[PDB]
């Protein structure tokens, strides 16, 4: 029935695509970002997605026991299934407290995103908060609080810390109560994020110049289409929102019938997945569209007020259409005058805005704010939408929490010494205890290295154990075998070929280009916030910020081969 | 110095320019700027002073729209202007009375040309917008409270339910 689609709806919708994407678009200049993503699903999503199916389906074990029995030295690969899980639990859950933040500043008339602080005569605007937008100032200021940079980092922010803290809480509630009544909660919580997503469409395209923003997104510049990292972010984002390399899928595909058809389902999560993801993009790349021509159209206003002031023109006789005209008029009749503010005026094209109106891991939150702050009642919508946002979340926490509680759940040593019931809140606690990191000053900038790093490298590489073992160590043959006789109907070709030769040496290419641009470049640098230009500035990464980095991705990478290392001494 | 500069004049010291967008604060439906509009702002000055000299220092000065001298006018209508005594030329009023006049009556001036402290420009004269009235302590902070009391209690009941029935 639609029980089965509003579940697969469920498992394929969530924060993941409709938060994390629309930021790497920005990033990557849209198109140039957008192609391989579909590229990279056709190849990596539907191929990986129904394997790691077929394979919970086929083992009925979970991810530690189906990796056992596969091989014992590969064993430790599904502990590696949890370790970046766990990542993953120290720092997603911090998304939500900020949507408790948003939703927060949800039920004032004078939204804190919607006028700018006075600078203290009330005569005027504060200098950070008329260079950049309101949102922008309210994000960065009022709601983080960022240092301009990573080498300063202040204390622990007792507002973001509260809300982690009601996050955590609510994540740890949601764990206790809600253990099998999801089925109904899937009949309202699997429904609400598209009627949001197309009232915000719509809304996006009733705004003035919102097209812009959708050519932007939909066109591929080849000149940044060669860029790896576009191919990298793009590859470990899809196995992100897929839930690949988390082990949960297999989970449940473990307590799924033998006869239940596999081969669609993961063909109908996929596409539900992109589908999703390319419509949430689509809404916010309106938004931000708009955000690029109203600060194009600023801009221009403000350069034609200053040459009318300065040289004393008619309010109306110079407009965008004729300002460069006006302005060789100018010149031609005393370059004296036009030369003595020439560096003040400022040269604003569409492109260049583009490029920088708005970007950071809060794209999504600055945006949505912008679009609602030009609603016509719009604490309604915000609460709405905030509290979508706050659900996704939500759910994609509690999915990665069962899932690292289940090999947990499952270890018979722990259940015998600690109440099962125990355990979730001690999980809570360091969980929440690690991620009170991000609520410092620079904490944003340990929230975008773990939103870079603690998933991109690991992800992939247990995606490649995953499919190495599946086509080479069990064997392609007998896996085949096993799944013909479990339901029949063999995979034909097409699925053989991209498990056996097409996914794993797509990613090993696109890992050694990867490893071959970082090493040619040298400057992985970070964007920090700067109000004296209010912008953002590329700055190189510090020493001690590497380092953590680099440890956090080889600790997961590192969690398999050593525990295969400890095998074979075992073995010997 | 030998020479002398074409900028300089005795009033300079005690104009205030004005500076008009009539085409951006009204779009469309825009009047022209011709002289009676010159007249009825100069009347409209001479109204400000009076209202400030009759509010504040309690003298009767009968100005008139003679008394409000405009120069350098421009097609931006941009000009500076500057009120004399009622009928003694020589007697110019400070600049300071002029602005704290202009700023005792900016609202009638601006109601009178339907301009609205941005298209009616006194360069000198910055308007205030106004003080942000704020909530009594925090409705952020009452929703937090009681969302995170609803949870805390939901929490407990739970555990308490499960620990009697096992
Ligand atoms: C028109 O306004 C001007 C001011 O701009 C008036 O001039 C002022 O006239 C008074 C009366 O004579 C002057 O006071 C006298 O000054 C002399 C200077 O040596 C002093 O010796 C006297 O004891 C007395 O204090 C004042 O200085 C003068 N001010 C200026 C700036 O010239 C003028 O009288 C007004 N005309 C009329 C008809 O009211
Ligand atoms: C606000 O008042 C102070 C008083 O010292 C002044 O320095 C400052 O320039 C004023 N702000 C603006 C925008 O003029
Ligand atoms: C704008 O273009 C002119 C044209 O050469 C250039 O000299 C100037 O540096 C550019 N930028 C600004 C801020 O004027
Ligand atoms: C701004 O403040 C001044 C004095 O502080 C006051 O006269 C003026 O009316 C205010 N403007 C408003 C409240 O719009």
């Amino acid at each position: 029935s639609l029980q089965f689609v509003f579940a697969c709806i469920s498992y394929a919708v969530g924060l993941g695509n409709v938060w994390r994407f629309p930021y790497l678009c920005q990033m990557y200049g849209g198109g140039s970002f957008l192609v391989p993503y579909i590229i990279m699903l056709i190849v990596e999503g539907m191929p990986l997605l129904y394997l790691e199916l077929a394979v919970g389906q086929r083992m009925r074990q979970g991810s530690i026991g189906a990796w056992r029995t596969i091989s014992p030295y590969l064993s430790g690969v599904g502990v590696a299934s949890v370790v970046v899980s766990f990542f993953l639990s120290m720092y997603y859950n911090v998304i939500n407290a900020w949507a408790f933040w948003y939703l927060f500043h949800s039920f004032q008339d004078p939204l804190p995103w919607s006028v700018c602080p006075l600078n203290g005569n009330h005569t005027g605007y504060d200098e950070e908060c008329e260079k950049a937008s309101s949102t922008q100032y309210f994000w960065y200021r009022k709601t983080l609080n960022i240092s301009p940079s990573l080498q300063e980092n202040g204390g622990v922010q007792w507002e973001p810390a509260l809300c982690l803290l009601l996050a955590w809480l609510v994540v740890y509630l949601c764990i206790l109560r809600g253990t099998e009544s999801t089925g109904k909660v899937v009949y309202f919580t699997a429904s609400l994020p598209y009627c949001v997503l197309i009232i915000y469409l719509i809304r996006g395209l009733t705004l003035h110049g919102a097209t812009n923003g959708l050519m932007y997104m939909f066109t591929p510049k080849i000149e940044q289409l060669a860029n790896p990292k576009a191919w990298i972010n793009a590859a470990t984002q899809i196995f992100f929102s897929l839930g690949l390399g988390f082990g949960s899928l297999i989970a449940f595909a473990s307590y799924n019938e033998p006869s239940n058809n596999c081969q669609k389902h993961a063909i109908i999560v996929s596409l539900i997945n992109s589908f999703t993801s390319i419509f949430a993009s689509i809404v916010t790349f309106s938004i931000y569209g708009f955000k690029a021509t109203f600060n194009y159209e600023n801009c221009l206003k403000k350069v034609s007020l200053l040459l009318t002031n300065t040289f004393d023109l008619e309010d109306g006789f110079l407009t965008a259409s004729n300002l460069e005209q006006v302005k060789g008029y100018l010149a031609s009749a005393y370059p004296s005058k036009y030369s003595e503010m020439f560096p003040q005026i400022k040269n604003c094209s569409l492109e260049s805005e583009l490029d920088t109106a708005v970007q950071g891991t809060g794209l999504a939150f600055i945006v949505y704010t912008e679009a609602i702050k030009n609603m016509e009642v719009s604490q309604l919508w915000s609460v709405l939408y905030f509290f979508m946002l706050l659900m996704l979340g939500i759910g994609s926490m509690l999915g990665n929490t069962a899932a690292i509680l289940t090999p947990l759940t499952d270890s018979k040593i722990i259940s015998s010494h600690l109440p099962k019931e125990a355990i979730s809140g001690l999980v809570c606690l360091v969980n929440c205890a690690i991620g009170m990191v991000f609520t410092m000053e620079a904490g944003n900038y340990w929230f975008d290295i773990f939103n870079d790093y603690a998933a991109t490298l690991s992800l992939l590489l247990i995606v490649l154990v995953e499919t190495i073992a599946v086509c080479y160590v069990y064997g392609l043959r007998r896996f085949e075998s096993d799944l013909k006789a479990m339901t029949g109907r063999a995979v034909s070709w097409y699925w053989k070929v991209m498990w056996a030769g097409v996914s794993p040496l797509l990613i090993v290419s696109l890992f050694v280009f990867y490893l071959s641009d970082y090493i040619l470049t040298g400057t992985l640098k970070y964007q920090a916030w700067d109000a004296s230009q209010g912008q953002l500035v590329t700055k190189d990464y510090p020493a001690y910020a590497l380092a953590v980095i680099g440890l956090l991705v080889a600790s997961s990478t590192m969690c398999i081969p050593l525990a295969a290392l400890g095998t074979f001494v075992q073995r010997r | 110095f030998v020479g002398w500069s074409t900028d300089w004049s005795p009033y300079a010291d005690q104009s205030i320019k004005v500076r008009i967008s009539l085409k951006s604060a009204l779009g469309d439906k825009a009047y022209e700027w011709n002289d009676n509009e010159m007249y009825l702002f100069r009347s409209s000055v001479a109204y400000a002073m009076r209202q400030y000299f009759l509010k504040v220092k309690n003298q009767m000065i009968l100005f008139g729209e003679e008394d409000v001298r405009v120069a350098n006018l421009k097609p931006r209508i941009s000009f500076n202007f500057f009120v004399t005594a009622p009928k003694n030329v020589s007697d110019i009023i400070p600049r300071t009375e002029v602005e704290k006049a202009i700023r005792m009556s900016r609202s009638r001036i601006n109601d009178a040309f339907r301009l609205n402290d941005n298209s009616l420009e006194f360069l000198g004269i910055q308007p205030t917008l106004g003080p942000p009235n704020q909530p009594p302590v925090s409705i952020w902070l009452i929703v937090f409270g009681v969302v995170m009391g609803v949870i805390v209690v939901g929490i407990v009941i739970l555990i308490f339910t499960g620990i009697r029935d096992r």
